[PDB]
């Protein structure tokens, strides 16, 4: 597996119980209400998954979705995002905003 | 910039640093780029002054020196749009783009 970064979220890397991303004043919370939050901004965010499952978590596939399951692979919520197969990050922004950034088109060597 | 990346649009200035645990990316004042610990840099060094590293809207790091001059470039390119170049905790410098997906918490509706 891959060490955590505060801030990023890379394809494969998965949140759950309230794992959390931080950035100075912000966090992106993949609770265990199966709820996705995002507490910045001005006035945050949520993928609004109350309770809609148990025993959630967050993870972002190798070509750009980014999708809360639940215990028995049931997606709760999709970011409905895609492209090109291969590495994506999701960074939580200094600004708050929650991105994700992909493909990798260069890195400095394999 | 955020301590681990580089939005296009955004400057990693003269003696700048990104970092990632052990790897420690510096915009150089010897106008090389290195990342450390990472077997890897620009090998722009004596090569100009003042530099700065950039993101273009296309996925170019460039590399300019004091005044506009660029000096060093990545020569790998797609779409127009926002992109990210980060350290990556396994110590690589990884070019990401464009955004496929953007959360706004700063939109009232
Ligand atoms: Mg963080
Ligand atoms: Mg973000
Ligand atoms: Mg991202
Ligand atoms: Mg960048
Ligand atoms: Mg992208």
């Amino acid at each position: 597996n891959i060490p955590f970064t505060n801030n990023l979220l890379f394809s494969g890397q998965v949140l759950y119980g309230d794992g959390r991303l931080t950035a100075k004043s912000h966090q992106l919370v993949m609770q265990g209400d199966c709820n996705l939050v995002l507490y910045g901004g001005k006035y945050g965010w949520q993928s609004n998954t109350h309770g809609n499952g148990e025993h959630c978590f967050l993870r972002l596939n190798h070509k750009g979705e980014l999708i809360i399951k639940d215990d028995d692979f049931k997606t709760i919520w999709s970011s409905s995002s895609s492209s090109k197969h291969g590495d994506y990050v999701l960074i939580l922004r200094d600004d708050g905003f929650a991105v994700i950034y992909g493909p990798a088109i260069w890195e400095t060597s394999p | 910039l955020g301590t681990n990346y580089l939005l296009s649009g955004q400057t990693l200035d003269r003696e700048g640093h990104l970092k990632n645990g052990d790897f420690d990316l510096v915009m150089q004042d010897d106008c090389n780029l290195v990342l450390y610990n990472g077997n890897w840099q620009s090998n722009t060094a004596n090569k100009g002054r003042d530099c700065k590293l950039t993101l273009t809207d296309y996925g170019e790091l460039v590399i300019k020196n004091g005044d506009g001059s660029t000096v060093w470039r990545s020569r790998a390119q797609s779409v127009k749009g926002n992109y990210a170049a980060v350290v990556h905790p396994d110590g690589r410098l990884v070019v990401f783009g464009p955004s496929v997906f953007k959360i706004d918490p700063w939109v009232p509706g």
